[PDB]
């Protein structure tokens, strides 16, 4: 029996720490904990609702552009703004870009050391390295060769013997389990995915104005002006340029990062029967299409207990069953008003007093949904689509198991999703799909554009009294994203974001119930207590975001 | 043998460090294999917890006096610094510990260079700049939200090529940089001269590219390298060439202070 | 089906078709893949001598009506078409005949579309432009020496996508790239304005990027995007950025016409 | 005999018409014609001598910077201006890097398709082709996977029935030896060599402003403004970027096109024993590194009668051995003054009177070297490399030779370099040995900045009265180039530019002496009177430019 602390888990955004009691080997209870706080709603309120965006995109650059459409999205609703649809075209292009480089990173730079050995890597055969792929990838840069010139990185680095940020890592754990010929496709992947997500970001900057903090949006549509013959401004020439930085991402995405997927999986399929954070799982349609903020090019819902078969489609954003659900509770949280509190009618008070197991122990709020515990992001996303009968999500999610199933003899059920490796899959179903939202999208624009439809802004009027009531959804890289606003007498009266990972992250409940992060823990397997490998594993499945959890 | 950095983020949004995956020269890969050792950086370290503390100490020990302290996000000092606890400690403490043996301090970000955007409105935590948490050490200021990352690097390749620190103003901002008003030095002067303006966007002025200072752009009082440098290094991309006003987002007392369509004083 | 293209050199210096191995969107593999069947190119061509003049006209032939036809370089008319023969005829045959069924005709270049340097001074050839040569015709001009390919290609990639060309000036050039004077959209203009300038090249002033105006800086009397849309598409490039004056290569009457060093009127 | 005739000659710069005479299969005479004059040399007479780069740069623009270079050189030399340090090492930093561009489009792009075959690359079998390639290079980018791409891009094109550039090629022609899989690899290499000499143009824009066509250069110096400390100048940021884009270029040189070039002479040693063109070669010493105009990295020298042995050094630009040697005539060529001339005393007089056999056919000049007809370009540059025990050349041809043995048995003797495949590897030699002068001049710059000289230009006067002589030395892409300009009363009373292309491609001379190109194809076998590809094949070698011949 003993009690950890990870402090600071690393390879996340932001300041997370976890506790766990471990007995017999294996996690019996966990806590998460958010350590910073900004106080972003109290920074943006009493403003003009317009001026938003520009403060609230900054709860986080990871994630930046989502807090920024989000916060638009919320002015509109109050408001009652319709948004132009080439202003939805080029919001659509930028989140689908974002999202793009969001998780390719997520799933190399920030997790694939969870499950890889660089050391083991240095004893790799790269010709038998690139043999093994034959048949798996059509890739064009597995070669022996590739995998040589990467190997001597690694064999020159650790011969500096400044190892630096791969220094002090988990290298012969026994939980590491890919062969020394896996170990070095990953590296050689790894540095192969930081070229494509640069290109996903050149989607983005060409639109946004630069990444990170996109500056093109605005509460009534976009800032870009839309002329095919106008000299600098959105013409013919900038178009065909961002259009060929989209074309750049698709090998990368199906080639390497789904089928990297599917081999983690391969090699660690234990991870399937773990990690699970909940039965309830929730996400909002994404990419409106049409002039009335709707027509979604994917499907949100909410699945309970995890039945796919009775779930219930959420296909506006202005659905009020989804409105009316959401509260949040500070009973376990520095905050000083406990009871749950639905978001146009909450406050954020700050009441530190350290932490304490059975007391408060985190800024991150606790959110529920009707009274319940709710996992959001990639997992909730693609099991939502898959209860949606979505072809493409099945389609997709077939070709990871077809992978799995060469490999191992073996297939993967739905059932097996409800876990670490689930979540992983979500993530990687979302990111392929998320090519054809650019190449749909990008179409649409020019074809837009030819009939003659060069709007892009509506500008708003804002009475000076009354009270109007706003809320923003949106379906970011780890979940569904909410931003409240409140507008009395022409100013922000409240302002209040309910993020994805505040949903996964936040600590107890107000009914003590116990959130998905914490959840997820309970039964992993720790082999090392100094050294809790496989907690952190199942932390880094959710993406957690802490700038975003506590804002 | 690589000159160490150590990277510290306090009240961050991360964005600071997300500028380098979109640097070319050199990209992020290129950083940490060939031009420093990052000795710390929670974003990307394979260490966790209790190990990536032991590299910490154990890199400002055997580095001490060589390596360049980098600080993202604001020093919040409100309540003892509990608005920003680290392996159970207020990032201040952490922030003046490894500055005590530091070679250079940079604060990268508007938040670590003047307080930024945490530092706003009502100041909630008593958000204070890295210069402030300092006062006997000469920090590098590199502003923005985030800066172009290479306002980060061309300072850091300086220092290591040439040993000292490139030239500054008087906020101890890169000239390279931060020399200049954005407005003195922007492709949209001439419309501003003529006074041909966008007043909406969408109208037929916006999509001729015209001066966006009606619209509330603060380049009139915004030092900065946005016109010239620009951003992502594809050719043209830069706010005001997209079609929005500067925010003021490099320069302390305007961006997040005052509204994106409020007027700039002009010199 | 890949729209068909016959591109037709005359007294060609050959960088408006080296313009295209710069070019990115698309990049030269991509357009001749992609975008455009590449009927006829001598610089590309595996064919040569009887074999690429059989291609040029079962193309001419097949695609009578549907291709776009471009054409580099003068037209010398003196001395009955001898200053540039192709396969024994004078290029001028070459070009009107194959002009009879073009769907559209473009002049890249200045040479094509104003004569250029090769009809300037005494014109040793009597150059002349492609739209002398085709009285009865609308040539679309994308002058410069070269231009940024992508005025060239956008100007393409409009007639192939939208059916049409792009809107143009009254010199039938392309008003999303020759649509405003250089220095009606120069960076440096705040300098001009005020009274900023560079007098020699690696003084004080050149060396803080001020205006090049009294350097001979022809943006004040040159329509073009070179300070907006550059070159080479890595941020940053054009001559007047790199610290040279424009010397108006776009404009007919400027470039080879006004020394480097002579003023421009400015407006 | 029977006779024919190949106009126009693509793949080339300009317009060439090459006449053949052929006896029982075997070329006995050849004619070469430059069939377009625009009067460069005129056009920039009674103007001032500043302006003289930006005009006659235009003479070309594949080889675009040379040009302008001799210019700046030639006024200099009248003038007698020292250049500042730093402009010599901008300049050199641009001249290489646009060489490095232009061999490698001349191996692929102009030249590949004289010797590869893409029809039979469709039958090549990927997984073979790659294989062949194991222990002969390391590059990354030889794949099955890329070839298998690359041969659907082939297959793609074909099947759309509009082959475009591809049609009507020399397909199953009985001098393509390749097999099928060597043709496949070409292929692939002609794809990546866009990227390579992209890159490599990405280094001549950040300093010249963009390229095609400098825009940097001044009589005295540069136009760059040196300060690491200034906003919008040459600062240590643009630097790095420069530096970023050199470092890009080596692996496909030194992996690939060294490669390639080892390889076509090893399926084509019946080459290395044709395609003489002379007996004598001629370069100039190139990027001076010293502040008077010398100190250069790349010897120059007069080789006779192919004894390397007995050569002549020259090391520097106002040689004067060098510059009394050379005159041009216009006997064979349609100009009025016929008797050689000596360039400051040349004459341009157009007398245009059609073909004729023994009389007029070119408007390219015939220069000689004391009376001599004289080869210039890579393979002169070469020779005289070796002539001078330069060990980097002597290394370098050795590393392909190595190869070379590898897949042959045999080795290669300096005689086997006198021939068209001799030229090529003389080329593929230069372009190497290039990427060591980009990175000793970035680094010279860097030191020297360090050292605080930020000079980069010495502005010239101009005598009002008298008259005097300048001649700018260069060696360019194609060979050995100069520029011959005298003043008089302050302005451009004569100017003759002497081009390397003039000197391979002139017409019988005073004494009809054959010049290279037509000497070369003596004793060429010529399988099939209408479809002449071994003559092409020879004068390619040479990378005809007829804009420069011309001008
Ligand atoms: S300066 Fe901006 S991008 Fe950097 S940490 Fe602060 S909010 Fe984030
Ligand atoms: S107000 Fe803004 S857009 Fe107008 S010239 Fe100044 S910096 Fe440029
Ligand atoms: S316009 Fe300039 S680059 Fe184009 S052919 Fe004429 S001289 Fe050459
Ligand atoms: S004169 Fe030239 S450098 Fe000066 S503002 Fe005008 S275009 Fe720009
Ligand atoms: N994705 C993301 Fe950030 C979090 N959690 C938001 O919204
Ligand atoms: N290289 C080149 Fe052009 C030729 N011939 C010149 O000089
Ligand atoms: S808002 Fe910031 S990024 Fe530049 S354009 Fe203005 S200083
Ligand atoms: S010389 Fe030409 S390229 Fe542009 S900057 Fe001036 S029009
Ligand atoms: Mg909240
Ligand atoms: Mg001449
Ligand atoms: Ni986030
Ligand atoms: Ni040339």
């Amino acid at each position: 029996s003993q009690r950890i602390t990870i402090d600071p888990v690393t390879r996340i955004e932001g300041h997370l720490r976890i506790d766990c009691e471990i007995e017999n080997g294996v996690v019996s209870k966990a806590w998460a904990s958010g350590t910073m706080w900004r106080g972003m709603e109290e920074i943006v309120k009493n403003r003009d609702p317009r001026d938003a965006w520009m403060i609230v995109q900054r709860i986080c650059g990871v994630c930046t552009t989502t807090h920024a459409l989000s916060s638009v999205r919320a002015a509109e609703s109050a408001l009652n703004i319709d948004v132009p649809v080439n202003a939805q075209y080029i919001r659509n292009i930028i989140l689908a870009a974002h999202t793009t480089h969001d998780h390719i990173v997520h799933f190399y730079q920030l997790s694939a050391l969870d499950w890889v050995d660089i050391t083991s890597a240095l004893q790799a055969d790269p010709t038998k390295a690139s043999e093994m792929l034959k048949g798996v990838s059509t890739w064009h840069l597995n070669s022996p060769e590739e995998f040589t010139k990467v190997q001597n990185k690694i064999k020159d680095l650790v011969a500096s013997g400044q190892l630096g940020i791969f220094a002090n890592g988990y290298w012969g754990h026994p939980a590491m389990k890919l062969p020394p010929e896996v170990n070095l496709i990953a590296v050689a992947h790894y540095l192969q995915a930081l070229e494509c997500q640069r290109d996903a970001n050149r989607v983005v900057a060409l639109l946004g104005g630069k990444t990170p903090h996109i500056q093109n949006l605005a509460v009534g549509g976009v800032a870009n002006p839309i002329n095919l013959d106008g000299l600098g401004v959105l013409n013919l020439e900038r178009l065909m340029y961002i259009k060929s930085f989209i074309d750049k991402l698709s090998d990368f995405v199906e080639q390497v990062y789904k089928v990297d997927t599917a081999v983690i999986a391969a090699f660690y399929p234990e991870w399937l029967t773990r990690g699970k954070g909940a039965v309830n799982y929730l996400s909002v349609p994404e990419f409106p299409t049409d002039s009335k903020n709707g027509s979604f090019l994917f499907p949100g819902g909410y699945i309970e207990n995890a039945d796919l078969s009775s779930y219930r489609p959420i296909t506006s954003h202005s659905d009020e069953y989804l409105i009316k659900g959401i509260q949040e509770s500070a009973k376990h949280s520095w905050y000083k008003d406990e009871a749950p509190q639905a978001p146009w009618e909450g406050t954020t008070i700050p009441a530190y007093d350290g932490w304490s197991d059975d007391g408060k122990y985190s800024w991150v709020k606790s959110p529920t949904f009707y009274g319940k515990t709710v996992e959001v992001g990639p997992l909730a996303n693609m099991l939502v689509k898959l209860a949606a009968g979505r072809e493409s999500t099945q389609n997709k999610l077939n070709e990871i198991v077809a992978i799995y199933q060469k490999l191992t003899g073996n297939t993967l059920e739905v059932a097996q999703l409800h876990s670490t490796l689930g979540r992983i899959i979500g993530r990687t179903v979302h990111c392929c799909e998320l090519q054809d939202i650019l190449q749909n999208q990008y179409s649409a624009l020019i074809t837009n554009i030819g009939k003659g439809d060069h709007t892009t802004f509506v500008k708003p009027n804002i009475p000076a009294t009354g009270e109007f009531k706003g809320v923003g959804f949106l379906e970011a890289p780890r979940g569904m994203l909410s931003h409240w606003m409140v507008i009395k007498d022409g100013i922000i009266s409240n302002y209040q974001a309910v993020v994805p990972s505040t949903w996964n992250s936040g600590p107890r409940n107000f009914n003590d119930d116990v959130g998905p992060y914490e959840q997820s823990l309970v039964g992993t397997p720790v082999a090392d207590p100094n050294k809790p490998l496989e907690v952190v594993r199942t932390i880094h499945s959710f993406d957690p975001c802490m700038a975003c959890a506590v804002h | 043998q690589r000159p160490p950095v150590i990277w510290i983020g306090a009240q961050e949004c991360t964005g600071c460090t997300e500028s380098l995956l979109r640097a070319t020269h050199p990209t992020v890969e290129n950083l940490v294999l060939e031009t420093i050792s990052l000795e710390y950086h929670e974003v990307l370290s394979a260490a966790f917890g209790h190990q990536v503390e032991e590299n910490k100490h154990n890199a400002l020990e055997k580095y001490k006096g060589q390596y360049v302290l980098v600080v993202d996000g604001s020093i919040p000092l409100k309540d003892n610094g509990i608005y920003c606890m680290v392996a159970g400690e207020p990032i201040v403490d952490h922030i003046r510990k490894a500055a005590e043996g530091a070679a250079a301090i940079i604060a990268i970000g508007s938040c670590s260079a003047w307080g930024g955007v945490a530092a706003a409105g009502v100041n909630p935590t008593g958000a204070v700049s890295l210069q402030e948490v300092l006062p006997g050490k000469t920090v590098i200021n590199i502003p923005g939200c985030p800066p172009n990352p290479h306002n980060f690097l061309a300072t850091v390749a300086h220092i290591i090529t040439y040993g000292k620190p490139p030239k500054l103003d008087d906020k101890n901002r890169p000239t390279f940089a931060y020399g200049r008003l954005i407005h003195e030095h922007c492709e949209r002067r001439p419309h501003f001269d003529a006074g041909r303006f966008a007043k909406e966007f969408g109208d037929e002025g916006h999509r001729e590219g015209w001066c966006l200072y009606h619209l509330g752009c603060k380049g009139p009082e915004t030092y900065g390298n946005c016109s010239t440098l620009q951003f992502c290094d594809v050719g043209g991309v830069w706010p005001v060439a997209i079609g929005h006003p500067c925010y003021g987002c490099n320069e302390e007392g305007i961006g997040f202070h005052k509204g994106i369509h409020q007027l700039a004083n002009v010199e």
